[PDB]
RNA sequence: GGCUGGGAAGGCCCGGCGGGGAAGGUGGCUCGGCCGAGUGUUACAGCCCCCCCGGCAGCAGCACUCGCCGAAUCCCGGGGC
RNA sequence: CUGCGGGAUGAACCGAACGCCGGGUUAAGGCGCCCGAUGCCGACGCUCAUCAGACCCCAGAAAAGGUGUUGGUUGAUAUAGA
RNA sequence: GAGCCUCGGUUGGCCUCGGAUAGCCGGUCCCCCGCGGGGUCCGGUGCGGAGUGCCCUUCGUCCUGGGAAACGGGGCGCGGCCGGAGAGGCGGCCGCCCCCUCGCCCGUCACGCACGCCGUUCGUGGGGAACCUGGCGCUAAACCAUUCGUAGACGACCUGCU
């Protein structure tokens, strides 16, 4: 009943939009790998609009003044805040079911996560067009725990390989034993492949 | 003037006849409208723009719209422009490939809007002509005279982004 | 089964399978499959009419006063002729259907909604 | 045995962008995107159930903690799947995004 | 690496649209991201068609690029489109759908029961396999 | 119902006239097993296309939905609020 | 002396003018989220900006340049070989 | 076991990396590397059927009376071996007792059949507070007061005292 994400590949905008859309409908939604988040134009214009960002604070006193997360899960969690009425009750009602992570968490590491057709680099963006990663933008910034990340994820994505594994086994293995006893489920393959299964 | 899908119509008009020319003489015009009651508006713009006579002092013939003869076959057309820019006006002459006269000349008007940023008022359609294989000057038209023609289709960018909006899989790009 | 006179519906699934004796509904509040079975060779008693099936209680003319006066009896009554007609109606209905294969099997069954069906979607 | 009812989420009134009006609500319905699924929803009854302090009576049961807001499906409302409905009482507003039942036994299939 | 071309005579499927669903064989191009199609035996006339609503199969027939209804429809019959199609796996899988979406629930519970059965039978042949090939391997 | 007393299209086609893409053909060359595939040159039609002479029910703004205007030349039925 | 919808904001702008309400439909404006509605399998083209651009009043720019790119006009020469 | 308050809900999916002018699955006759990984070649699909346009589970009960399939499940079943550290907070692998004949097709009836009328059906033995059963373990520290100056407007701070 929990929508997981994960932000490779997504264009920030348009899943932050969406995001945001489906928070305020009630939905649970936890979006990971956040460092996979890109952004259209080149990184230098990322880059610049980042710094100008940095620059707004209130000069009697930037501790009060604007608050520049550098991670790219705040980032992104900015970006969602800026498309919800947050000033509200029912806006931080709603922020309030929003989740992001910097990678893949353990408790989320072992569950199966959606991509957005809508909010993909390989289809709102022309394979001509330039784009920047969230993750490399926020390391010259000032995040602090890029390598730590891949760390992780390369172990993360390795444990995931002896899974895939294990999975690719089983399912051949299911695979020749529908073979093995074709016979004796006959009657129940044809209705099945009567009703458009199997086919 | 607005455009749409723009129709040919043949408009015939005359004069009012008066004591002094009995039989005035019948003039016809070739004008591409959205539909007939602004087919005569502009039949009346340009009979007045050429010659002295105006909708009060004359009277319309007959209006009736112009069928494609051959809506199955693929045509070169070509059309001369008289349009209106910014700084002065110019002349144009532009080609199009399409199955009808009308969509051709809804191709060009559509064509100088996207290029020139010209309005439907300021452009005056003077000859739509269909044209042969050759006598064609612009090479987009020419690069489609191929009977051996191959392309394929390289990045089909998938449509229903929003058909179940949350998928496991990533869509394909090719075909 | 039929339509009576008021116009509801006369429903019956079997009482061996359903446990839903001689019965009306209304339309509105009925899904229509598309599944029927043979039922023009049965014949439904006459008596089995819409005033047949009403109400008899609650008569006003009693003390009223106290923790008394139809507050109790806690029950209806069967009233052996319903059971008498519903066999009758069953004896001639459940054969009919048991015909059909899987289709006494899938009147015991209860209809419900899941996850990822959707009724506009489904066809009935 | 099981669920009778279709899930549906209360989006919010009938509104403009500085004017709403609390007579008329719109409904969202899982699995209706267009304007050509909702033909079916169409004066479907829809309830919202939520629990309060006090007890209350119930049909055929025992008194409860439920109690209900009845309501019925008017119209479509944009392209999108979202359906109007009215209630007898407007609602608290305090259901938005939360669960919304609509029943299925206005039956004109 | 593609395999697939707008040539003239290739077979195209119309994913969306009037004519969605129907098999129709490109006749000549127009423009860019439109050309002449059409469909004599598969009830489609003679019109212009994007591409972006055609997605085109492994079936070419040849005939001249600009041929008046009568020689395409003959190539079509001696090539028999419609047998090759109907043997393909693409016809095979848009059918499975239109099944799955005429199903009854009568239908539904049937194969709810033949479901219940085989997948049972299937899972216990799966664990007495991996049993056997955990004894293989110690 | 009208129109260009709709424009094209579909089928059997018959007796012709010319023109053009450039093909079961030829051919410099190239790629594989005489054939298959790709380019050019004069180029008739056994791949075709277009105009002119003429005639058949097969039509109908056609559920092969290629684009009109419509209603004493217009009526019926159903659903929701 | 005048409320109401839109222009984020608002004297005079656009629409439209006021008894208390229910249903339907519009104007001017809009339909990624805030925020009601394109969650159309919208159509044709143009544009890369290390100062992009984004709607009367209106909240900002000129002369002069660019083989950056996209169309048009005119003029020559090229198998007697540019 | 009652006993107050507060709410959301109304089957789950336990998972590769990934590219888009490309990808998925096996055998790998062949080679290399630590049962597995990598490469060459070969064979099947690719508008994805090893499809989230998807998969998994049925959502009436009980009697006996047959066929197909079959040793599966349960007693918050009891004891060992592990994986999991990013924010693990979950599962996997083995030993011993007892109980049941559960899934699919048909016979066989019986289940307040409450006589048409709404919040039915669950995650939930939900979360917070106060009171009734037992088995296994507990014995205080903080502050004030006093004291000191590495501290200090007052608070605060650094220290000592069976
Ligand atoms: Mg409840």
């Amino acid at each position: 009943q929990v929508l997981v994400l994960d932000g490779r590949g997504h264009l920030l905008g348009r899943l932050a939009a969406i995001v945001a859309k489906q928070v305020l409908l009630g939905r649970k939604v936890v979006v990971v790998r956040c460092e996979g988040i890109n952004i259209s134009g080149n990184f230098y214009r990322n880059k610049l609009k980042y710094l100008a960002f940095l620059r707004k604070r209130m000069n009697t006193n930037p501790s009060r003044g604007p608050y520049h997360f550098r991670a790219p899960s705040r980032i992104f969690w900015r970006t969602v805040r800026g498309m919800l009425p947050h000033k509200t009750k029912r806006g931080q009602a709603a922020l309030d079911r929003l989740k992001v992570f910097d990678g893949i968490p353990p408790p989320y590491d072992k569950k199966k996560r959606m991509v957005v057709p809508a909010a993909l680099k390989v289809v709102r963006l022309k394979p001509t067009r330039k784009f920047a990663y969230l993750g490399r933008l926020a390391h010259e910034v000032g995040w602090k725990y890029q390598a730590v990340t891949a760390t992780l994820e390369e172990k993360r994505k390795e444990k995931a390989k002896i899974h895939y594994r294990k999975k690719k086994q089983l399912m051949r293995l299911r695979k020749q034993a529908e073979k093995n006893v074709e016979k004796k489920i006959d009657r129940f393959t044809e209705v099945l492949k009567t009703h458009g299964f199997l086919v | 003037k607005a455009s749409g899908t723009l129709r040919e119509y043949k408009v015939v008009g005359r004069c009012l006849p008066t004591p002094k020319c009995r039989t005035p003489p019948l003039y016809r015009m070739r004008i591409f409208a959205p539909n007939h009651v602004v087919a005569k508006s502009r039949f009346w713009y340009f009979v007045s723009q050429l010659k002295k006579m105006k909708k009060s002092s004359g009277e319309i013939v007959y209006c009736g719209q112009v069928f494609e003869k051959s809506p199955l076959r693929v045509k070169n057309f070509g059309i001369w422009l008289r349009y209106d820019s910014r700084s002065g006006t110019h002349n144009m002459y532009r080609e199009y490939r399409d199955l009808t006269t009308a969509g051709a000349v809804t191709q060009c008007y559509r064509d100088m809007g996207a290029r020139h940023r010209a309005r439907a008022h300021s452009i005056q359609i003077m000859k739509v002509e269909e044209i042969a294989a050759s006598k064609c000057r612009r090479p987009a038209v020419k690069q489609f005279h191929d009977s051996k023609i191959k392309f394929p289709l390289p990045h089909r960018v998938l449509r229903r982004q929003h058909k179940p909006r949350f998928t496991t899989k990533r869509p394909n790009t090719f075909f | 089964l039929k339509q009576l006179s008021s116009g509801l519906l006369l429903v019956t699934g079997p009482l061996s399978l359903n446990r839903v004796p001689l019965r009306r509904t209304h339309q509105k509040f009925v899904i229509a499959t598309s599944t029927k079975i043979d039922i023009s060779g049965v014949k439904i008693p006459k008596h089995l009419t819409d005033a047949y099936f009403k109400k008899k209680q609650l008569r006003k003319p009693r003390h009223q006063e106290g923790e008394i006066f139809d507050t109790e009896k806690e029950k209806y009554e069967i009233t052996e002729q319903r059971k008498v007609d519903q066999k009758a109606v069953d004896s001639q209905i459940l054969p009919k259907i048991k015909a059909v294969p899987q289709l006494q099997g899938y009147l015991r069954s209860v209809f419900a909604l899941t996850n990822g069906v959707y009724p506009h979607k489904l066809v009935f | 045995s099981g669920r009778l009812w279709c899930k549906a989420i209360f989006a919010g009134y009938k509104r403009g962008l500085r004017n709403q009006r609390e007579h008329t609500a719109l409904l969202k319905i899982e699995g209706v995107y267009a304007r050509d699924e909702t033909e079916f929803y169409l004066g479907k009854r829809c309830a919202y159930v939520y629990k309060a302090k006090n007890n209350t009576v119930t049909p055929g049961g025992k008194p409860n903690k439920t109690r209900v807001i009845w309501g019925k499906v008017t119209r479509a409302h944009g392209n999108s799947g979202m359906v109007r409905a009215k209630f007898r009482s407007n609602l608290p507003a305090k259901a938005i995004g939360h669960r919304i039942r609509v029943m299925l036994y206005p039956s004109r299939i | 690496v593609f395999r697939r071309f707008v040539e003239v005579g290739r077979v195209a499927y119309v994913s969306f649209g009037p004519h969605a669903g129907k098999l129709v064989a490109i006749v000549d191009v127009i423009d860019q991201n439109r050309a002449l199609v059409d469909g004599p035996c598969t009830r489609v006339r003679r019109q212009a068609m994007p591409f972006k609503c055609m997605q085109l199969t492994d079936f070419i027939l040849k005939f001249p690029h600009s041929a008046r209804q009568k020689y395409v429809r003959k190539a079509w019959e001696k090539a028999d489109i419609n047998t090759k199609w109907a043997a393909t796996r693409w016809a095979k899988k848009i059918e499975a759908r239109e099944r799955k979406a005429k199903m009854t629930d009568f239908d539904r519970y049937k194969v709810m029961k033949a479901k219940k059965m085989r997948n049972r039978i299937i899972k216990n042949e799966v664990k007495k396999l991996q049993r056997a090939a955990l004894l293989k391997a110690s």
